């Protein structure tokens, strides 16, 4: 049981949900709040597996423009990525490709999970019908809800078993 | 390390310090907390200081890591974004000779081309960003000269693939909020206008080229192509035969040639139906080749390695695509059947990897050629196309009941007060995916009944002897037999619901165990569930399931007790009917029996599930046409509620302090919910429930309401987090929920108001008013919402006692920053959108003064980036625009007082990159009022420019205003914009990228020139 850390990069448009995911992983709390995240923050986030450690470095970055940073500057080295968009929010999955183009640029051959967030909210503006961008791009997809808890863990359990390599990878607890 | 050192960089008076640079860099990429904030701010002030590309080369000279280099570029790369404009054009020309000087170089270096391709990419985007600003005018020979380079040397040749790539994104893929409309049509038209050169070079080195790299790198650049290049280069070349013979039997070539051969096949034209033929034809005989026949696709999935699960996926993706698109062009032609039989194979194989995303699009066929062969012909147990597909269609059959996936999906959720509430999902990925497979499966079933049974038979039996028994397997094969639920006639459904029904309740015989009867039972009530048809015919059997479901209420056995209230609601609402008439054979009509006899029925439930099943007999009372039948109905369901209730109020007069009893507070709370969910299946007619314990209610809530206030005083918002407390907010919520959810179900306007409304002011408004900030309830202005909403005019009367209690002190709270109270926010703008579209003579009844706070507050929301605040204040000022212009007395005053400084505000936000996702209204508004001017406003907007007409005033004020915010903007370009606004105001779209391009001008430098077109 070794501690291998990967770092994990977090992209998509502002309001999204990108801060609120991890600091629900992080603390269990549901910030509901929109504090703009300026630039990037390193936060570490540990899951006990049922063959050791994995800790992701997730560099959570920001979605406005006016606060981008160093951009795509921030994804140099990264072994993993996920890109988030809001179900309730088309300008959200509309610019999806934008995220991915800058990614890939950067990282050609790395993992990457897209998520539809804020699936607990009623009135769904991407409908799942419509989420088909990640298809030709090799990506996988969940839907999940940083409120609700829905598919909470599912984003890092899929780059775990792809960076570890081991299909059958589960999370623990302690 | 220290902050004032790593400031030195920015001195631009000192040599660059390229160790230093080094360790900043370094600590962005590896160093913690402060002081890789303070890297990333140092970088981020020197990659945007004016100056900062006069030092890149000095980086890339002497930094000794890729990372500090990689910084470098991204400098060059915001001057050439920001500033090539107004660059001299000796520069320019030294720029473009430095960095192809620096592509030829890296991309010369073997080492480079290994290790450090990162680099060589972000290069190449510098190059890119050159050409996107000035490649046609400016280097008009720069096709000409790639495509030489090109087939002079091997090392350009592969490079240059790549540019070509980026340039075909950048250009067809990635223009829109980038570019503008003219410069991306000029880009678009001078690819296309050079195109057959670039063509010929890939056809070249795919013909020829023995360099395994560079043929890779120009099918990846092909790829990107073949979404914008004319068909002929596709269709009438030799292009789509070298992609199979050449490339897709390779392979190091495998993926990408597939995914090319897919976006070929995804065209859909009538022209090259022969070369379609031919696409189908040739990759099939190569992947009889490289995937025969007889392998276990799902195996091979399993086991493979990364490109083997990539390879397995394009494969349904070119079959699906083909197929969707081209499916009859296979059908009509009879020495092609084998070849499209084995297309089908192929599915049905992929169709067996065990992964979400491949099955979704193996289904997206399936789900096409159940909706063809039903839309050829609906009937059963023969017509031309079915005919085809009739000796496999049994084994899709048999996929979509194998697979059935989850019908509903049930959650654990925590709320605000830390109650773990299950909950039903709506609309997810896994529930659509249930949709199209039922959707799948009813096609098929009509085609033929018999195959659906025969297949159902067989599973059912394996369970029976044991073969395939698990709860895995009944559990799918229950949900199949729910999902064709309406498919059958209603003769061969009673005979197949008998058989189904008889069987699982000999295996709940059989199966010993209470794990393994709980199973069962949950998949007979599930199943029963979905047939309400059946039920409704046969009184006898909706008896006994009824009867049987109260008994598994007593069940503590985890899960019974949820799937007999989840099956009795179900029900309930399907067949209410049937429980309000007296049925045959019967003494009373059922609900009767029921309501005599709740107290032995739910003595066992949790809370939850008595909620639930107050609920279910909530839609059997509805279902009572007679009033005052229904009222004597009501009366004794809310009879048990009601004693509990009576009982705690005459405590709390005896002595207030019970209502600090952490039961007590429970149990009001638990009255409340049941309350709530009996008013949302009763409707209207609750109105005599919610009468009797009005006032009681209203007077809890107050007393809860200053417990609360007086616990935040004495010890802050960490008492807020204290069980007690929690269930206190309870109480207030679901009172509040009662209340809204009642007014919404009401029909009666007139009596709501006299009845309802006025109680609300000292209990609830004026109890907010004088909670301590912490302690207000956000609820409190979404009940107000949706009362305004329901009433309208009845309760425009009374806003200004609302907003005396409500509008200010909430205002205070959440304008000191644009992230407090968060939904205190997103509420008090739904009230005031109430208020503006339902009650707007109110608006009109207040004083200047009192008009001006609301627009301030108005302005205020549409400034947020809470994207649901900003666009509900949108919509309110679009709302207030249409409002004013109804009466002309008020109208030309309001024009002159507020006209000008709305548009202000709308242009700070419009030209302001956080708020894009506004544009659709931010175009709507400013079209809305610049086509106000441009018919006619009476009063001048400004008042001495007596003068100039108000078109003419618009026109020098926005465009000063403008001039104004952003002075590096010309002359020629603000007086464009400014035009536009009046000539595109009758097309949204236009006006919507009209105001994009203005976005793409402002971040940019121009000088003395224009894209005129
Ligand atoms: N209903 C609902 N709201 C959510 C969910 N996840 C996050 N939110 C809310 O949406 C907002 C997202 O805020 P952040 O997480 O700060 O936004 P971000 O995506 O990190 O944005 P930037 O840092 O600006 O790029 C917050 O108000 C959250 O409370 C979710 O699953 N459901
Ligand atoms: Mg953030």
């Amino acid at each position: 049981e070794p501690q291998v850390q990967f770092k994990l990069v977090l992209v998509g448009d502002g309001g999204t949900g990108k801060t609120t995911f991890v600091k629900r992983h992080l603390t269990g709390e549901f910030e509901k709040k929109y504090v703009a995240t300026l630039g990037v923050e390193v936060h570490p986030l540990v899951f006990h597996t049922n063959r050791g450690p994995i800790k992701f470095n997730v560099w959570d970055t920001a979605g406005l423009e006016k606060f981008g940073g160093l951009r795509d500057g921030y994804y140099i080295q990264a072994q993993c990525a996920i890109i988030m968009f809001d179900v309730t929010s088309r300008v959200t999955y509309k610019n999806v490709p934008n995220w991915h183009r800058d990614l890939v640029r950067v990282c050609e051959n790395i993992p990457i999970v897209l998520c539809g967030n804020k699936v607990d909210i009623k009135d769904r503006k991407v409908k799942a019908k419509s989420i088909v961008f990640h298809r030709k791009k090799n990506l996988q997809y969940y839907d999940i809800s940083a409120k609700s808890n829905y598919n909470f863990e599912k984003p890092f359990l899929w780059l775990a078993r792809k960076l570890i390599g081991d299909p059958n990878l589960e999370f623990v607890a302690m | 390390l220290a902050d004032h050192a790593a400031r030195q960089l920015l001195d631009f008076s000192q040599k660059l310090d390229i160790n230093l640079l080094d360790n900043v860099v370094n600590c962005l990429y590896h160093g913690e907390g402060a002081q890789q904030r303070m890297a990333q701010e140092v970088l981020t002030h020197l990659k945007e200081h004016p100056d900062a590309w006069t030092r890149v080369d000095t980086i890339l000279e002497f930094s000794q890591n890729m990372n500090t280099k990689y910084y470098g570029l991204q400098i060059l790369e915001n001057v050439i974004k920001t500033r090539w404009k107004i660059l001299p054009r000796n520069q320019c020309e030294g720029i473009k000779k430095y960095v192809v000087g620096l592509i030829i170089k890296t991309s010369s270096d073997p080492t480079c081309v290994e290790k450090e391709k990162v680099y060589i990419g972000k290069l190449n985007m510098i190059l890119v960003q050159i050409l996107k600003q000035e490649w046609p005018k400016h280097w008009p020979t720069f096709i000409s000269d790639i495509v030489g380079a090109s087939r002079t040397s091997e090392s350009l040749c592969q490079n240059n693939m790549v540019i070509l790539k980026l340039l075909s994104e950048e250009v067809f893929d990635f223009s829109s909020g980038q570019i503008t409309q003219v410069k991306s049509k000029h880009l678009k038209d001078s690819m296309c206008n050079e195109f057959s050169q670039i063509f010929q070079l890939c056809q070249f080195v795919m013909e020829n080229s023995q360099n395994a790299p560079l043929v890779h790198a120009t099918l990846e650049t092909l790829l990107r192509f073949l979404n914008w290049i004319p068909l002929g280069y596709i269709f009438e070349t030799k292009l789509i035969s070298t992609l199979i013979y050449k490339f897709l039997n390779v392979p190091m070539f495998r993926n990408v040639s597939l995914k090319c051969l897919t976006e070929i096949a995804g065209v859909s034209v009538s022209q090259y139906e022969e070369q379609f033929v031919t696409l189908f034809t040739l990759t099939m005989m190569q992947l009889k080749q490289m995937l025969p026949l007889n392998t276990n696709i799902r195996l091979a999935y399993s086991n493979g390695k990364d490109d083997e699960q990539n390879f397995i996926q394009n494969l349904s993706l070119f079959l699906c695509t083909f197929l969707k698109e081209h499916d009859q062009l296979i059908e009509k032609r009879l020495n092609l059947r084998e070849t499209l039989m084995e297309a089908l194979h192929y599915m049905l194989l992929v169709s067996e990897v065990e992964e979400t995303e491949i099955f979704k699009i193996c289904l997206e066929y399936w789900n096409h050629l159940a909706a063809e062969l039903y839309r050829e012909s609906p009937f059963s147990t023969v017509p031309p196309r079915r005919q085809l597909y009739l000796p496999m269609l049994f084994k899709v059959r048999l996929l979509m009941v194998s697979r059935m996936a989850k019908p509903e999906e049930a959650a654990a959720v925590e709320n605000d007060q830390g109650e773990v509430v299950r909950e039903f999902m709506k609309d997810t990925d896994s529930i659509n995916l249930y949709k199209n497979m039922r959707e799948t499966l009813v096609y098929l079933t009509h085609l033929d009944y018999v195959d659906t049974e025969r297949i159902m038979t067989e599973k059912l039996h394996n369970q029976v002897n044991g073969t395939e028994w698990s709860w895995k397997n009944l559990n799918t094969l229950c949900w199949a037999i729910g999902s064709i639920s309406g498919a059958m006639h209603e003769e061969d459904e009673k005979r197949f619901l008998v058989t189904v029904i008889k069987d699982l309740l000999g295996l709940c015989e059989q199966k010993r165990g209470k794990d393994n009867k709980a199973i069962i039972a949950s998949n007979i009530m599930y199943i029963v569930g979905q047939y309400p048809r059946f039920l409704r015919a046969h009184w006898k059997f909706l008896k006994t399931v009824v009867n049987k479901l109260f008994e598994f209420m007593h069940e503590t056995h985890d899960g019974v007790q949820d799937m007999a209230c989840d099956t009795f609601i179900k029900i309930a609402q399907k067949c209410r009917r049937h429980f309000v008439q007296v049925q045959v054979g019967e003494v009373m009509p059922f609900i009767d029996e029921i309501l005599n006899n709740i107290n032995t029925i739910i003595c066992d439930l949790q809370p939850q599930q008595v909620h639930t099943f107050y609920e279910a007999v909530g839609y059997m009372i509805g279902a009572q046409t007679d009033q005052t039948v229904q009222e004597h109905l009501i009366e004794k369901y809310m009879l048990l509620p009601n004693q509990v209730w009576d009982s705690i109020i005459q405590q709390a007069t005896k002595n207030v302090d019970i209502l600090k009893d952490p039961e007590t507070v429970k149990q009001l709370g638990s009255i409340l919910k049941t309350n709530v969910r009996a008013c949302k299946a009763v409707g209207h007619p609750f109105v005599i429930q919610l009468g009797r314990i009005y006032l009681d209610m209203l007077n809890v809530y107050k007393c809860l309401s200053e417990n609360i206030s007086a616990a935040i005083q004495a010890n802050g918002e960490m008492v807020t987090k204290q069980p007690l407390i929690r269930s206190m907010r309870t109480v207030k919520r679901e009172t509040l929920k009662l209340i809204s959810g009642w007014v919404s179900r009401s029909n009666d306007p007139q009596m709501v108001a006299e009845n309802f409304v006025p109680p609300l002011l000292d209990a609830v408004l004026i109890d907010y008013q004088r909670n301590v900030p912490a302690a207000r309830e956000p609820e409190v202005l979404s009940t107000m919402a949706i009362i305004v909403n329901k009433l309208g005019g009845h309760i425009t009367a009374e806003i200004p006692q609302i907003f005396d209690a409500v509008f200010e002190c909430t205002l205070n709270m959440i304008n000191k920053d644009f992230e407090e109270y968060p939904e205190h926010r997103t509420n008090f703008f739904l009230l005031l959108q109430a208020v503006n579209s339902h009650c707007f003579p109110a608006f009109l009844a207040i004083p200047p003064t009192q008009f001006k706070l609301v627009l301030d507050s108005i302005i205020w929301a549409f400034k947020h980036t809470m994207r649901n605040v900003a666009d509900t204040g949108l919509q309110i000022l679009f709302t207030l625009l249409q409002n004013v212009a109804q009466e002309e007395a008020a109208a030309q005053s309001f024009y002159q007082t507020y006209f000008c400084d709305i548009l202000q505000h709308i242009f700070s936000v419009v030209t302001d990159t956080s708020h894009t996702a506004g544009l659709t209204m931010h175009a709507s508004i400013l079209a809305y009022m610049f086509n106000l001017v441009e018919e006619g406003k009476i009063s001048t907007s400004l008042n001495p420019g007596n003068p100039v007409n108000n078109q003419i005033f618009l026109q020098e004020y926005v465009a000063n205003l403008l001039k104004s915010a952003f002075p590096h903007l010309q002359d020629a370009q603000v007086k464009l914009f400014v035009t536009g606004l009046f000539s595109l105001n009758q097309d949204i779209p236009a006006f919507k990228e009209h105001l994009r391009d203005f976005l793409v001008q402002i971040k940019e430098f121009a000088g003395e020139d224009t894209s005129d077109l």
